[PDB]
């Protein structure tokens, strides 16, 4: 076979550049392999390139133990991910493997983590009121069927938890299946989901399942925390296209994906922006917000959570991500420590089916 | 990548014979602006010391450094 | 010709496979020309003695960072490379005895008696082998019992000031474990593992003393980083007192690890990455700021019956100034940690002790 | 005397400034041969290819490489100074480019260059472009063209954006 | 023949040095450089950019020297002299006496750059130093053979502060002391000298008990740096040597690191925040640790920190109250009041207070 075997010429943190030959060079957002000395595998995925047969890529797990000079063979594609009924119940990575000690994900086909979004043509309008069972939010920001919500809020306001009880009273009660893709989150908080999940009903490890786990934390490099938000998105978005039925995409956090960018963006060979953040961030945020919309084929209704940096609004990362969000669940500091559970803010909070 | 002092204009008087004036209290302007002027040259000029331009105008030699002043 | 020209001249030996020259060195970092088949973040040992750690490779040099003094590191010198990463000792022979980042001992009792070699930097457990926090660890104070409780796999952070009560708080959980350490009862025990790191050299002796003159250094770590050491020794404190603490959890006990503090370890590892030639991020820090904590952080959690049933408790100290609390270092550490301890200064002089 | 070529401008000033001064008394068809010399005795030889990368050199094994590739290799005028000028600002490692940029020089101003198809295609040194293309371009449609892409791409694009 | 260089760069205080042997000077090495003033000129090594060249600082001013002149290495780094005859004379950076009175008739010369105490070499205490102030007997209590930081901004009431505390305290204390004055006034160091001869703490004529370092702000920026190194010295010596409860008394403690700021950016390092050098904590750690009480003999360091344009939360600032005991801040908006001084009660804390 014609695999491109490339060499390490650098390796400075996540970014790795790989020398191949002249022709033979891989494209951006493609998977390298890389053999280590125990039974996975290292997945780089080549960000830019530098010329002369180089090309740099960032590194999706632990860089120690390459040396100078080690064999990077191309996937040729790009990060390719499980997708379809094989993937609900199963706790999956940024690569795509299983996680959960439950064997191999058998699934007949799969397709690539990075793709393009839906045109202006193939845009379906809607207007329906979702009902989630709190008295602040059916009568203040109705959260709207099919598009995008956004939980605001600071560190220790009530981010998490406003995610969770959503989920047990919503998504057990619809007719598609859910999609808890979890991205800079703890470590404490992907067991006790798991665990949650099984006992009502959700995951069933025996019978059937109707949500599908995609784990990646802040415990591995800057280069999974990235990539976490196209994989998981991924497997929700063939089940709304292929099959036809409305996904829940829940991300937690939502702020975590503006800021793993932003980690390896000074290594890159990009200048820093605003507040150290990278000068790419209206692009890189659009570009996975509009693919998690309602087409023609189904809909998708994304529950993720903002986390505000120090309870500020006007950061570049929380106020980027409020033209692309119906309904805006905006949470306040001051009304939790008197009492308030949870902290809505009857002002602060709006959405588009309000009239 | 490269270097400064030597480059092009100052890469082709060393092939040849870069002698006729006297290169240590003397110089060539290589580069002028912000307030500042690259003599090229200057070798017996002490740090400090008082120059004086083609046009009429003093200088000051902060920085000695190899090839450049 | 081509061989004719090598005989009167050219070089000697010297292979830059497993070895190589030092071109440049200064501030700590080291440009080694050559190590070609070094792995990155590997130990590097040069011919003065001082260790080295090659954490950025290029394709004509390696910058690796002196864990010591760059006083007797000069142009040309060797650097020969050990084959392993940056690994620490382990084991239960490490109780009572300060150890410092790199397993050696520093206070006079011969060898540390390791039963294994575990990495610094290593994974964190993942969500199949990990449980909920369902023991209870008792600190020993009134008011941290019945408020904040914390217990066996959290992480409890203790923010604050200076002279407030954030070192205070640490110091008296571990000498509370003390009735039930001195009995046969191996699932209540937890061992301590005191992180000093960024202290001067004072306030690790006088924090040594009084534990052992009240029965508790015998079954606690203690990680000697002072600040008048290198900037990867200090920045290298968190990656090793969690592998020496990691190896009880694993087994069937419980752990306790106190990182003090973490305002510390973020001042190092800036330091040393500055002097790498590499782009900064914000605050003058690396870009990498939030990574280096949340992953040291997540590997202190409670594991499951499977696994040996044991936890690790980390007790990570953040260094305010003047209270504020949305700083960049102290924004980052609150929102990975399961839980914080404000340590206000404004009721601690009033007399209300802690 | 500076020729219409650019060639870059930081990297490339390595060779056309010393193709001013040997570009007198008829001192340009011996610095073709002299050039192929320097490259394929530290390349392809595993000898004198000890301080292409190391930082070492410094006077010692810096000027010791200049005078073996000059006296007894193929060199008698000036080519023995553009060894000289490239081992004290720290520049023999990219040798190949330097070599390459002088051979460009010759072809440019005394014969054509491009493409055209398949493989290459003549370089003839008569005057005009227009003249020399039409007459080589009938002799070797014939003569040869195995045609063992472009057309075929262009035709798919066309057909999908109409439907 | 000794180890002769060339002068290749040389840009403010950075001078590089380029030796034409193979055998470079290591770090920390004073340098000579002979002019035509029967002075010549003392160079230290920082670091060695490659290619048989070192990047030196020189201690005095660098304007004269031309490219291409001789640079003799001494072998080691910047002695001084010690013991009792530094005592009642002014010594300058590189050990020379300024007092016109002759040599320092020294039986030993020990260097500037040494290593601190280890963790088995130090000894902790709580006794307490009463100094004769009320806000300081009462609120923040220093301790004896720690180190005190005397903080505030201008115009508050830092050199004040340290005169008071001599004359009550020093003059009964029994050891010698150890006054290195860096980066003061040119009017505070002639009115030092006369007011301590009048009282019998310098003798010339008799027997002194306290040592005179010189080094204001009117030098560069390499004499500053190296004010402090000269200065703890002298005092190092009479309490291992000797055995004697020295006491360090530095005016002020922040010129150390505002000093070497200025110099960091010529010698290839990248600014860190408020544009200062990226090893703050590495460089303010190695001189601190070593001004502290060993099993020999006690060091009651009474340094005083200058607030950065009345700024708690600086570089400079912040990083210098993790190595004290007891501080003493002074507010800026107190002095203004008629309090005399300005003793924050509210910032002032000590770990003697229990
Ligand atoms: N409905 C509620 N009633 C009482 N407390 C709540 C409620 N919802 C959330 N909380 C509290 O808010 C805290 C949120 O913690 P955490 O999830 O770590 O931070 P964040 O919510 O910012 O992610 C929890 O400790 C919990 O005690
Ligand atoms: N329960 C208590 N009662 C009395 N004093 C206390 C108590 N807890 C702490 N302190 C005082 O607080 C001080 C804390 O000092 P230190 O540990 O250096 O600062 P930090 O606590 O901010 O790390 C100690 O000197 C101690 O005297
Ligand atoms: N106890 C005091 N009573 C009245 N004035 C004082 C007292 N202590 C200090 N001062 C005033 O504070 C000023 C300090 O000046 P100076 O030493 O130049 O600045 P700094 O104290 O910031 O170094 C002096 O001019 C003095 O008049
Ligand atoms: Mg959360
Ligand atoms: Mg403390
Ligand atoms: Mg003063």
């Amino acid at each position: 076979a014609g695999p491109a075997s490339g060499k390490i010429r650098a390796v400075i943190g996540a970014v790795v550049d790989v020398q191949f030959e002249q022709g033979e060079l891989p494209a951006i957002l493609n998977a390298l392999t890389i053999d280590q000395g125990n039974n996975q595998k290292l997945v780089l995925e080549v960000a830019q390139h530098l010329g002369e047969n180089a090309v740099r890529a960032i590194a999706m797990d632990g860089t120690e133990g390459l040396v100078r000079g080690q064999t990077v063979v191309d996937t040729g594609a790009p990060i390719s991910v499980p997708v379809g009924r094989g993937t609900l119940g199963r706790i999956i990575n940024v690569v795509g493997e299983p996680i959960d000690e439950r064997g191999p994900i058998e699934c007949k086909q799969r397709n690539p983590i990075h793709a393009d979004p839906p045109s202006f043509v193939e845009q379906s309008t809607e207007a329906e009121v979702l009902e989630t069972g709190i008295k602040v939010v059916d009568l203040l920001a109705p959260y709207a069927r099919g598009g995008k919500i956004g939980l605001f809020g600071g560190a220790g306001v009530g981010k998490t938890v406003f995610i969770q009880e959503l989920i047990n009273n919503i998504a057990k009660a619809h007719g598609g299946f859910s999609v808890f893709t979890g991205v800079g989150e703890r470590t404490r908080e992907g067991n006790d989901l798991y665990r949650e999940m099984k006992e009502t009903g959700v995951i069933n490890l025996e019978g059937e399942s109707k949500v599908a786990l995609v784990f990646g934390q802040m415990n591995e490099p800057p280069g999974a925390r990235a990539r976490v938000a196209l994989t998981g998105l991924t497997i929700a978005e063939y089940f709304r296209d292929e099959e036809g039925q409305d996904v829940l995409l829940f991300v937690d956090n939502i702020f975590r994906f503006t800021q793993a960018g932003s980690e390896v963006s000074a290594l890159l060979g990009r200048i820093p922006s605003a507040v150290g953040y990278q000068p790419t961030l209206a692009t890189d945020m659009g570009l996975l917000q509009e693919r998690i919309t309602t087409t023609r084929k189904g809909s998708v209704t994304s529950v993720q959570a903002v986390y505000v940096p120090a309870d500020d609004l006007t950061d570049p990362a929380p106020a980027t991500t409020f033209a692309h969000l119906d309904a805006t669940t905006v949470l306040s500091r001051g009304i939790s420590e008197l009492g308030i559970y949870p902290a809505v803010d009857p002002l602060d909070s709006k959405s588009r089916l309000l009239d | 990548k490269a270097a400064p002092t030597e480059v092009s204009s100052i890469l082709e008087s060393k092939i040849r014979v870069s002698d006729e004036a006297n290169l240590d209290e003397t110089g060539r302007v290589l580069s002028v602006g912000d307030g500042i002027a690259r003599v090229f040259g200057l070798n017996n000029c002490q740090a400090e010391e008082l120059v004086e331009f083609a046009s009429g105008v003093k200088g000051m030699a902060l920085n000695l450094e190899p090839g450049q002043v | 010709s081509i061989l004719e020209s090598k005989i009167r001249g050219v070089s000697d030996e010297a292979n830059l496979d497993e070895t190589g020259r030092v071109l440049s060195v200064g501030d700590g970092i080291a440009r080694v020309f050559g190590l070609n088949n070094c792995q990155a973040e590997e130990l590097v040992e040069f011919a003065s003695g001082v260790k080295g750690m090659a954490l950025n490779l290029e394709p004509g040099q390696v910058g690796i960072v002196l864990f010591g003094s760059d006083r007797e590191v000069k142009e040309g010198e060797i650097v020969k490379r050990t084959g392993k990463i940056v690994d620490v000792p382990i084991g239960p022979g490490m109780l009572g005895r300060v150890v410092d980042a790199l397993g050696n001992p520093i206070d006079g009792k011969g060898p540390i008696e390791a039963t294994g070699y575990a990495i610094a930097q290593l994974k964190a457990p993942g969500i199949l082998p990990r449980r909920s926090v369902f023991e209870p660890m008792q600190t020993g104070l009134k008011a941290v019992d019945a408020l904040v409780p914390i217990g066996r796999g959290q992480r409890e952070l203790i923010i604050g000031d200076r002279q407030t009560g954030k070192t205070a708080v640490a110091l008296d959980t571990i000498l509370n474990q003390k009735r039930w350490n001195d009995g046969n009862d191996e699932s209540k025990k937890l061992y301590c593992v005191y992180v000093a790191v960024g202290q001067k050299r004072s306030t690790v002796a006088q924090l040594v003393q009084t534990l052992e003159q009240n029965d508790a250094m015998k079954y606690s770590i203690v990680v000697a980083a002072t600040a008048s050491e290198a900037a990867p020794l200090q920045y290298l404190a968190p990656f090793t007192a969690c592998a020496i603490a990691e190896w009880f959890r694993d087994n069937g006990k419980h752990a306790l690890i106190v990182y003090d503090d973490l305002s510390k370890q973020a001042v190092a590892y800036r330091q040393l990455s500055l002097l790498l030639r590499r782009p900064p991020g914000r605050e003058a820090y690396p870009g990498d700021v939030f990574y280096l904590h949340s992953r040291l952080l997540e590997r202190a959690a409670k594991m499951s019956d499977a696994n040996g049933g044991g936890s690790l408790t980390a007790l990570p100290v953040i260094e305010t100034q003047g209270g504020d609390v949305s700083a960049y270092i102290p924004t980052n550490v609150i929102s990975i940690t399961d839980g914080q301890i404000f340590l206000e200064a404004e009721l601690f002089y009033k007399g209300i002790r802690p | 005397i500076k020729p219409p070529v650019q060639l870059f401008g930081l990297d490339g000033t390595y060779a056309t400034a010393l193709f001013s001064a040997s570009a007198k008394d008829s001192s340009i068809e011996k610095t073709f041969q002299s050039v192929q010399k320097l490259s394929s005795t530290i390349s392809k030889d595993a000898k004198v290819a000890q301080v292409l990368s190391n930082p070492a050199l410094s006077l010692n094994s810096r000027k010791e490489v200049v005078s073996v590739l000059s006296k007894e290799l193929k060199l008698e005028p000036v080519v023995s100074n553009l060894l000289t000028v490239l081992a004290e600002n720290n520049r023999l490692s990219l040798f190949d480019s330097i070599a390459k940029q002088f051979s460009v020089l010759n072809d440019a101003y005394n014969g054509v260059v491009e493409a055209t198809v398949v493989s290459a295609k003549p370089l003839d040194s008569k005057i005009l472009n227009r003249l020399t293309k039409s007459i080589t371009n009938s002799k070797y449609v014939g003569p040869g063209k195995t045609l063992k892409a472009s057309k075929v791409n262009k035709l798919n694009k066309v057909l999908s954006e109409t439907i």
